[PDB]
């Protein structure tokens, strides 16, 4: 029965993995020894190596059943170290949690208040959704009380009730009524969180929640006012950790609301300017304003200084500063949509950071930047970006150029231009869920398929390993061949368009590997339309159904037979089915 | 701190340059930058003493390329170095000469190679012979400008055969940097020659001359027969690198006997032990022993089939034989050792590691398509696989039972009953579209086909592309072989599929089956439930005419791949 | 090598 | 053809470092170990890995990663088995293989690299014949180097004349859980330990099958030789002459011969086990060991492993014969019977507890293995016959032999 | 609402770690290991935030060992940098220049600091006295 | 080693 | 030392018995819906009592409690005729196990003051005591508000303990 630290200094000295498992497991062989024996005396020290045990990664499920018997002890040091495993060795799919419920129910009715800390500690980190509907009577219970020790860990636990169960959000209204003037701060704290959370979840709790803004405004105020305190105090700033959820529980009020966002209008006009913007903690607060008042009704005068704080805050070299500027002005989307398009060259600018957040959120700036007026000059710089991408940075930018040209493109032979060029540039990075949306969209388009569908069969000779562009590629064939081929019944002077490559590029994506068997299915699908969009050249496909039909996919074999039987038997009616598929949104 | 290095280096007595030049190799081994140190560690070299010269040839192979400008300052030390009674220094210089890789130092440093290959002492006439390879490197027409081909041809016909050991491996390294021009082929009678070579040199230069005969090949029965006589007594040797390339150059050979001779059975006979004897080496010479096993039984199958018992796996065996002698085991499953066979794969699906349990119940899959008398077995040990109910196991058992059906649809019908009760919270798209075609092509022995399909279509919009597309297969064929059920069934599946779903496939095949059923219904049972043929499997057994090629490079990176030795080097 | 040999003849012709 | 021998750690920073050709970048030794961590934990756990065209061959000793490098198509068993000698030389050098010895001893071991390999390619990998003109306590090469005969320098002088060889017989069996042996071959293994004076050589008599048949005497007892493998020393073509053994033998140690046949007589040790593994309570090892031979002779330290539950607790263990540990750190029970007799049974009864709560995954099903160990017996029935000395001084050596039977990997499967 | 609290060493071994999202084990094990390589693989000009799967994930260098934290993605981010802040400080006021080994050895008390600090998520105790003075009570009962 | 550095002290 | 479990459905005053021979009296109880523990010292022996919650919901998770039990208090209610299948149902889902193979058997008829309570012996032929085998099985009928029978049921207890 070693001690704990001795377990870790015998664990520091293990060299290989293939050692150290070693290790683990003799002293864990140990511990399981000492748990058939019911040894109630080293079971704090056993249950302390086995969470040293636990935190590295090893087996550690057998300790359960004895973390269960810590809590159900009568010692302090005992159920702390119980608590201590129950918050690691247990949460809601472990499945045996549940015989927890009657020891923390005694154990919040301890006369101890550091004993009902640890008892809404453990509920508050891992209580599941079945634990707080049995415990949420005593959770508000431990809520009516005035012990300012025990009020701070009830709110927050009656917060992670909320979160578990939305439903059981009523009983906890009574509780929270005027206790908002308690001078303690930590009880203030968990009250404001519970606030948040509670004005979060339900409109009907904002009408009864948004009565009492007036007082929190003063609490802010006198926040604001307070110059100095003790404790408290990080960088000469009283308490920001609660100012900034003050000023969260202000965004969350007053965003539809005209009366109460002129109600926290002159503390958002005196914290807009009285912030020490030196440090990280004034710049948060003032980050926290900007937000406040981008989100609720506030006057335009407020917002000219705080598109000034922003167009400082892309200026100051702290990264920390300009992640938040970036994500700022992508939450001012919408909401002030003129004044951001002057910072159009700043946010361009940071696309060549060397960060990948930064570029991240640029980009996405930039994408939710776009209006029906910018789509011509930043498209190109765009596509320049991501051709200049990283790999990890190609499937977001590929769906947010296909998400921004489909709504603003001015023209729809440009519109089809940026696609093509994309999924040139692009390949294998761009989703699968975008190519049935640049299908629907290039059959949205009634007046121009041959510039779509030449320039298509342009691309793909090159290229097959590309695997969207020719799941676009073979549909777009299939169905627009016609205007491809253009009245070439027989052999004619030369054209491009040839119809006997035309089928040949199919059948070389057939063959070749590089086909993903949904390629293969488009591609069967465009062999088998253009036998009636096609006249020139027949008879020829058919072999080459005939010739696939006994292939290994499963799929293609059901798919090979079907055309099989309708080339053989029932060729009256091939003409009558292959009809253009009609259009949906 | 570099300053006070230097100042022990630009002492005078010997006891403290020592320690300079081991402190400046001991900055080297941890990788300190003592690149600064370079012209005057140059100093300090032309020295009486011989385990400090080892040092700074040393830091000279190492920061070559680091002073581009600065390495003249050796060439006059190696043409005096290069002129020495002791050879041990001799060789040393040379095989220093050749790893420094400046174009303008092997300027000045051919006539003292020259000079050392017609030496005496064979050390650095071997030692020379390589450094001509690491020369042809760095610049080769400089080489051929030289004419060291020709002296490095002159050393193969010499005796004590390190020297023609050496040689021949610097040939064949050059010949394969060469367009050909000028190919080092030989007469039978140096290829003797080299056979009285074969017993002498060391058991490398076993190997280097057992890779020239990989580039000749005979004209004759008696001449191959006669020279395989004696490369045949090369797989007793205990170096399991010899035997290898000794099996490379006999199944290039073996493509020139005269079959109905006695010698081509005697060597199929004498071939089989030591190609099984090799699977008893150590573990990372195995991985290369059983591509190379695969490689051989693909080309040549007679050898090994009566010896199944030794390609089984043990516990001791890491992951990357554990998952190659399962395909060995592919490749020589018989009619006659079906029984062996299946029960070592029913005892690999009860293992942890995953992959080795998904790859065991494709060898059981392969199996029962390879092989046809045996394919009842197969499924009820993939049914009885299927009775532990885990989720790995059931999800590839479900896949491998439908290619076995896709193969062998006939006599199955008392077995899919079984199936339907399979545990449908079967997550894997790859597994759940098999699952549909399971039920969609069987559904006369199984009937309630229809309201487990009901299962599958409320999460219809947003499952996959293959797995709604073998339910919109699957349906069709059902209401195809029974219409009073499920009438609303297709209907509403096709609505699911024409209507709100924009997957153009899925779009495509939805309205040609519902213009199928609009124009004929009659007709689709000539049309989709027709008399599907026989499916032409795929074959891994590779090309011929690659497989020769591989013949040729046995041993080598081409030859664990299973790739052409131009698909992967650059 | 607690096990104690045994002697071979040699030229055994 | 390597282009860089390497000698990483355990975290991917060189030990040691020894680049012959230019053809790989020394910078590219720094993606070893990531690329080991994103191959090994999608079950790709390769001896090649894979960097662009720049491929990486190694092997693993315990604390060393012994990385061969290559950009070429390099000949891989070449590079493999060089690996391997180059490990036997070291262990021939330094008696253990540490970081200690190569952040330390890298006077020495960097002329040892330099020594075994020019341009990619092994030349000289005898480690006795490297002792001569490599010390760590220089004249000229000694010509045993350059000579054929590359495995005994000439001058080796003893008072008396000495050759010991022992015959090692280990048993490979791999019994299937219902009861039948799958595979019952015998890997033998005659290791030499010549102590002789000059440049002699020597002729092995065997009573193989195949010698008595070409010479008429295939009816008395006599071994059935499926394939032998010789070392380097013997002379191979008149050994496919006639059968012959010819060879100058090394000086000290080495391994002579490493044949391998079947035998489909009995196992040695057979184990009859059962398990009652109760669910969440508890499980039984009504375990028997009885021998299949002779009862003459006597099973020195057999070590029977039987691998158990993860995390079992409370064992008990009842025997009759022999000890029990139970060791956790393998989770494997060690009965062990120091003397144990041919032909009797030895019974044992194991018992432990097992946890309620199940755990997380499963656990595995790792196959009994015995460790045990015979002199005095040879199982195959192969007998040495003779060993001629020939020398031009001409004298009595005392050629001294002793048989040893011992294991494989002697696995039995479990249920 | 913080997500998660990952305190992860130089070298890649954990030192604590800490869950307020009940996601089984293996995940725990694929997640924390893949967070792990994410933030040992970046530079030191990177601002220090890492969209990480809907989540603004927060860390700060303070010595080898790194402190890692996740908030949701519609709140603020340098609070919880300065969440990390008054957790450095409270190690520190509890212990008196605390250490790695001070983490490792007494990981226990580590994590009774992080429980005074936080539960359920979020600050039960904005103030730097009343929590280490709570904590040293609760100590000084035994 | 590099562990024994203190975490705050500026 | 003897390791003790109190298993049985809800609303059966198995509580009530673990409060009355530690306390000594009738504490108001709420529904455990997790364990109880604690250790009553009787006749010089330490009875470690796991009084296990009664809820539906937790009946699954009473194996965890079956290793290393020497002893069983399975208390039933006696008011509830149309408990007593689902009663022997658990009972016998209960005894039928190789962990707890070895322990004695005391089942509690415990509430026993309305004319709804039966006697011993139509509970035991409700359970059908007589059907087990290789247990020392003992029922006793108990009124836990009064103390009546739990010390004597305690007693018989110690005497199964050593032998
Ligand atoms: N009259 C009478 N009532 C009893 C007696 N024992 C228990 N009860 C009643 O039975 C009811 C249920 O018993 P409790 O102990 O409170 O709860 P439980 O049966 O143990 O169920 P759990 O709390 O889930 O374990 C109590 O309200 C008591 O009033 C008894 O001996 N006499
Ligand atoms: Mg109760």
């Amino acid at each position: 029965p070693i001690r704990l630290r001795e377990l870790i200094r015998t664990i520091r000295t293990a060299r290989t993995q293939a050692e150290e498992r070693e290790m683990i497991q003799k002293e864990c062989a140990a511990i399981r020894s000492s748990f058939r024996e019911e040894d109630n005396t080293y079971r704090c020290r056993n249950v302390a190596k086995l969470l040293y045990m636990h935190m590295l990664g090893y087996p550690a499920h057998f300790g359960q059943l004895e973390c269960l018997k810590l809590i159900a002890s009568q010692k302090f040091t005992d159920k702390r170290i119980g608590y201590l495993g129950a918050m690691l060795l247990l949460d809601e799919r472990q499945d045996v949690h549940l015989l927890m419920t009657n020891c923390i129910k005694n154990d919040l009715n301890h006369s101890t208040q550091f004993v009902q800390g640890l008892a809404l500690c453990t509920l508050g980190c891992m209580g599941s959704s079945e634990m707080c509907r049995d415990l949420a009577g005593e959770v508000e219970k431990l809520l009516k009380t005035s012990n300012s020790y025990l009020r701070k860990k009830a709110a927050l636990c009656a917060v992670h009730v909320i979160r578990k169960v939305p439903e059981l959000m009523e009983m906890f209204l009574p509780a929270t009524k005027n206790l908002l003037n308690e001078k303690n701060h930590g009880v203030l704290h968990t009250s404001v969180v519970l606030l948040t959370e509670m004005c979060e979840r339900s409109p009907d709790m904002l009408a009864h929640f948004r009565k009492l803004v007036p007082q929190l405004v003063r609490i802010l105020k006198n926040l604001i006012m307070s110059g100095y305190s003790p404790e408290h105090d990080v960088s000469g700033i009283s308490d920001p950790f609660l100012q900034v959820r003050i000023l969260r529980l202000l965004r969350i009020l007053g965003r539809n609301d005209d009366d109460s966002s002129e109600a926290m209008n002159d503390i958002l006009a005196q914290v807009a300017t009285n912030t020490e913007t030196s440090k990280n903690v004034g710049n948060a607060i003032l980050y926290e304003t900007v937000l406040t008042i981008m989100d609720i009704k506030s006057e335009s005068g407020l917002r000219v200084l705080a598109i000034n704080i922003l167009g400082r805050f892309l200026l100051n070299n702290d990264k920390n500063i300009r992640y938040v500027a970036l994500t700022s002005l992508l939450k001012t989307v919408q909401t002030d949509h003129n004044a951001v398009q002057r910072h159009r060259s700043t946010i361009v600018d940071c696309l060549k950071d060397l960060d990948v957040s930064i570029k991240r959120r640029a980009m996405e700036l930039s994408f939710a930047l776009v209006n029906g007026n910018n789509i011509r000059g930043m498209m190109k710089e765009l596509l320049y970006f991501l051709d200049s991408c990283e790999p990890e940075f190609k499937a977001d930018c590929a769906s947010g150029i296909f998400l921004a040209a489909e709504k603003y493109a001015p023209s729809k032979r440009w519109h089809i231009d940026t696609i093509m060029r994309v999924l040139t540039t692009a390949g294998s990075y761009v989703r699968d869920d975008a190519v049935p949306n640049l299908i629907q969209l290039i059959t949205n388009s009634v007046e121009m398929h041959a510039y779509t569908v030449q320039r298509l069969y342009k691309a793909i000779l090159g290229d097959y390993s590309q695997q969207p562009l020719v799941q676009v590629a073979a549909w777009c064939i299939g169905e627009y061949g016609d205007l491809l081929v253009s009245g070439q019944c027989e052999e004619e002077e030369p054209i491009q368009v040839t119809e006997d490559e035309v089928l040949d590029i199919l059948e070389s994506v057939l063959i070749s590997n590089m086909s993903t068997s949904v390629t293969r299915g488009y591609a069967l699908t465009a062999i088998m339309k253009l036998s009636t969009r096609f006249t020139c050249t027949v008879n020829r496909i058919k072999k080459v159904v005939s010739i696939y039909g006994s292939s290994i996919d499963v799929e293609l074999q059901q798919r090979a037979v079907e055309y099989n039987a309708l080339f053989k038997k029932y060729d009256h009616m091939r003409s009558a089915l292959l009809e253009r598929m009609p259009v949906m949104e | 701190e570099i300053f006070e290095l230097k100042a022990e280096l630009n002492s005078d007595k010997k006891e403290k340059k020592k320690e300079a030049v081991k402190k400046v190799i001991a900055s080297m081994t941890v990788g300190k930058d003592v690149s600064a140190l370079f012209p005057d560690v140059v100093n300090c070299m032309q020295t009486d003493n011989l385990e400090l010269k080892k040092l700074v040839y040393l830091y000279l192979m190492n920061y070559a390329k680091s002073q581009p400008d600065m390495a003249i300052m050796a060439v006059n030390t190696f043409v005096k170095d290069c002129e020495d009674p002791n050879p041990l220094i001799r060789a040393l210089a040379v095989r220093t000469m050749g790893c420094i890789r400046v174009d303008k130092i092997t300027e000045y440093l051919c006539e003292p190679l020259r000079k050392c290959l017609k030496d005496e002492d064979p050390y650095v006439r071997k030692t020379a012979a390589v450094c001509v390879a690491k020369l042809h490197d760095i610049n080769a027409q400089l080489v051929e400008d030289q004419g060291f081909l020709d002296t490095l041809k002159d050393l193969i016909s010499d005796s004590n055969p390190m020297v023609v050991a050496n040689a021949v491996a610097a040939l064949s390294e050059i010949a394969e940097s060469h367009p050909s021009s000028n190919l080092l082929d030989l007469n039978p009678q140096s290829i003797n020659k080299l056979l009285t070579a074969l017993n002498e040199c060391t058991e490398w230069g076993q190997i280097f001359i057992l890779d020239c005969l990989a580039n000749y090949m005979p004209k004759d029965d008696r001449e191959a027969q006669s020279i395989c006589e004696r490369v045949t007594p090369r797989l007793s040797h205990a170096n399991s690198a010899v035997v290898l390339s000794a099996v490379k150059v006999l199944m290039k050979f073996m493509e020139m006997l005269s079959k109905d001779l006695d010698y081509y059975g005697t060597l199929l006979k004498k071939l089989a032990p030591p190609l099984v004897t090799l699977l008893s080496a150590e573990p990372e010479l195995q991985y290369v022993a059983l591509r190379n096993i695969n490689l051989i039984v693909q080309k040549r199958p007679e050898i090994l089939k009566h010896e199944m018992k030794v390609f089984f796996v043990k516990y001791n065996d890491p992951i990357y034989v554990k998952l190659e002698k399962l395909d060995i085991m592919i490749r020589l499953a018989s009619q006659a050792n079906i029984a062996q066979v299946l029960a070592e794969l029913r005892e690999y699906a009860t293992e942890v590691d995953v992959d080795f349990v998904r790859k065991a119940v494709r060898a059981i899959g392969r199996c029962a398509i390879k092989v046809e008398q045996s394919a009842e077995r197969c499924v009820s040990t993939l049914l009885d696989l299927i009775q532990t109910k885990v989720n790995y196991v059931v999800q590839e058992a479900i896949v491998v039972i439908k290619d076995i059906f896709r193969k062998y649809p006939n006599k199955y019908e008392s077995v899919i009953a079984t199936l339907c009760e399979n545990l449908d919270s079967l997550d894997e798209p790859e597994a759940r579209a098999a699952m549909i075609w399971i039920v969609g092509e069987y559904a006369e022995r199984i009937d309630n086909a229809d309201e487990l399909l009901e299962s599958f279509l409320e999460g219809f919009h947003d499952k996959s592309t293959q797995v709604q597309l073998q339910l919109l297969t699957a349906i069709v064929k059902l209401f195809l072989k029974k219409p009073t059920e499920t009438q609303e069934l297709v209907q509403q599946v096709l609505s699911l599929a024409t209507q709100d779903s924009d997957n153009p496939d899925l779009r495509d095949r939805g309205y040609i089956y519902w213009r199928l059923l609009s124009t004929d219904p009659v007709a689709a049972k000539e049309v989709v439930l027709a008399e599907k043929p026989l499916i032409s499997e795929e074959t891994d057994l590779i090309e011929p005419t690659l497989l020769d090629e591989l013949i040729c490079y046995i041993g080598t990176l081409a030859s664990v791949y299973h790739k052409p030795p131009s698909a992967f080097v650059e | 090598t607690s096990y104690d040999y045994c002697r071979v003849p040699m030229e055994d012709g | 053809s390597a282009s860089a021998v390497y000698v990483l750690d355990l975290k991917g920073k060189v030990l040691i470092c020894r680049n012959y050709r230019g053809d790989v970048d020394m910078s590219e030794v720094e993606h070893f170990m990531p690329i080991l961590m994103e191959k090994e934990e999608e079950g790709m756990l390769s001896p090649i890995l894979a960097h662009g065209g720049v491929r990486f061959m190694w092997i693993k000793h315990n604390n060393l990663y012994l990385v061969a490098t290559s950009k070429k198509n390099a000949c891989v068993s070449l590079v493999f088995s060089f690996l391997y000698k180059v490990v036997q030389v070291f262990s021939e050098y330094f008696k253990e293989l540490e970081e200690e010895s190569i952040r330390d001893n890298f006077v020495i071991i960097y002329e040892l690299l330099d020594e075994l390999m020019d341009f990619g390619y092994p030349q000289t990998t005898d480690s006795k014949i490297l002792q001569e003109y490599i010390t760590q306590e220089a004249p000229r090469p000694p010509a045993t180097v350059t000579n054929a005969v590359s495995w005994r320098s000439e001058g080796i002088k003893y008072r008396k004349n000495e050759v010991f060889l022992d015959v090692i017989e280990a048993v490979n069996l791999l019994v299937s859980a219902n009861g039948n042996v799958l595979r019952s071959e015998i890997v033998g293994s005659i290791k030499m330990r010549v102590f002789l004076s000059g440049m002699p050589e020597l002729r092995l008599g065997l009573n193989d099958k195949v010698l008595f048949d070409n010479t008429g005497r295939g009816k008395s007892k006599s071994v059935e030789l499926e394939d032998v493998k010789f070392h380097q020393c013997v002379r191979l073509s008149r050994f496919e002459n006639d059968r012959t053994i010819s060879f100058i033998p090394p000086d000290g140690e080495f391994e002579l011969m490493s044949y391998r046949l079947n035998t489909h007589v009995k196992p040695l040790i057979w184990i009859e086990s059962v398990i009652e593994k109760h669910s969440h309570s508890r499980i039984e090892y009504m375990v028997k060991a009885k021998s299949q031979f002779k009862r003459r002779s006597t099973a020195n330290n057999v070590e029977i492993h039987i691998p158990v539950p993860n995390d079992a607790d409370s064992p008990k263990f009842k025997t009759t014969v022999g000890s029990v540990k139970w060791v956790p750190e393998n989770s494997e029970i060690v009965w062990s019977v120091k003397s144990f007799p041919g032909g009797k049974e030895y019974l044992m009864r194991a018992h432990f507890g097992l946890p309620s709560v199940e755990a997380e995954d499963k656990e595995g099903k790792p196959p009994i293995s015995v460790k045990f160990e015979i002199p005095y017996f040879t199982t195959s029935g192969i007998q040495v016959r003779y060993l001629k000395i020939i020398e031009k001084s001409g004298y009595q050596a005392l050629p001294w032999v002793r048989y040893i039977t011992q294991n494989g990997d002697y696995q039995l499967r479990t249920q | 609402m913080i997500h998660f609290i990952l305190l992860f060493s130089r070298q890649g071994k954990l030192r604590l770690q800490k869950w307020y999202i009940t996601l089984p084990d293996k995940e725990r094990k694929k997640i924390t290991r893949e967070i792990v390589q994410i933030i040992l693989s970046r530079g030191h000009r990177t601002s220090s935030f890492v969209d990480w799967k809907e989540l603004k994930l927060v860390y700060k260098r303070y010595a080898s060992l790194y402190f890692c934290c996740a908030i949701e993605n519609q709140d603020n981010e340098l609070l919880t940098l300065e969440i990390v802040h008054r957790y450095v400080e409270l190690l520190d006021k509890y212990f008196g220049n605390v250490c790695e080994l001070d983490i490792i050895f007494n990981f226990e008390k580590a994590y009774f600091i992080l429980d005074e600090f936080i539960i359920g998520g979020e600050i039960q105790e904005t103030s730097k006295k009343i929590a280490v003075k709570a904590i040293e009570d609760s100590d000084m009962l035994q | 080693k590099g562990e024994n550095t203190s975490a705050a002290h500026p | 030392e003897m390791r003790i479990l109190m298993v049985g459905l809800d609303a059966a005053g198995k509580t009530t018995i673990l409060y009355k021979l530690k306390l000594g009296e009738i504490v108001t109880t709420i529904p455990t819906i997790g364990f109880n523990v604690e250790t009553v010292e009787y006749k010089n022996i330490s009875f470690t009592v796991w009084d296990v919650g009664g809820l539906d919901k937790i009946r699954p998770l009473w194996r965890h409690y079956f290793q290393n039990t020497q002893g069983l208090i399975f208390v039933v209610d006696s008011n509830d005729r149309e408990r007593v299948n689902e009663a022997r149902e658990e009972l016998m889902r209960m005894l039928a196990e190789d962990e707890l193979r070895d322990a004695v058997l005391l089942v509690f008829a415990n509430k026993q003051d309305l004319p709804n309570a039966m006697n011993a012996a139509e509970i035991t032929d409700k359970l059908g005591l007589h059907s087990l085998r290789h247990r020392n099985w003992y029922i006793q009928a108990t009124c836990a508000t009064s103390g009546d029978g739990l010390y004597e049921g305690l007693d018989w207890l110690s005497n199964q303990l050593r032998n």
